[PDB]
């Protein structure tokens, strides 16, 4: 029961950590997309200048 | 008296055996309760920290 109880807690940590990792991964993709759009504006603004 | 004395001696052996049997179970319970408490609480304290 000690290892079984501790195993359930360890498994729950993976699920809890996976939830935060999913949001972090999605935020990284969203932030990366904004960097691409910002880079295009810099090149377009610099080219227009 | 010999037969009656043996009954008391035999009964004492059963009572003495129960104390010895309970001592083995008591030591096993105390040794397991310390691990189940020191482990279930140590891991939980690390998660809160």
């Amino acid at each position: 029961a000690k290892k079984e109880e501790e195993l359930q807690a360890a498994l729950a940590r993976v699920e809890e950590e996976a939830a935060q990792k999913n949001m972090a991964l999605k935020k990284i993709r969203e932030l990366e997309s904004q960097i691409s759009e910002l880079q295009e504006d810099l090149e377009s603004e610099r080219a227009s200048r | 008296d010999l037969n009656l004395e043996r009954s008391h001696a035999q009964k004492n052996e059963n009572a003495r055996q129960q104390l010895e049997r309970q001592n083995k179970e008591l030591k096993v319970k105390l040794q397991e309760m310390e691990g189940t408490v020191k482990s279930k609480y140590k891991a939980s304290i690390t998660a809160l920290e």
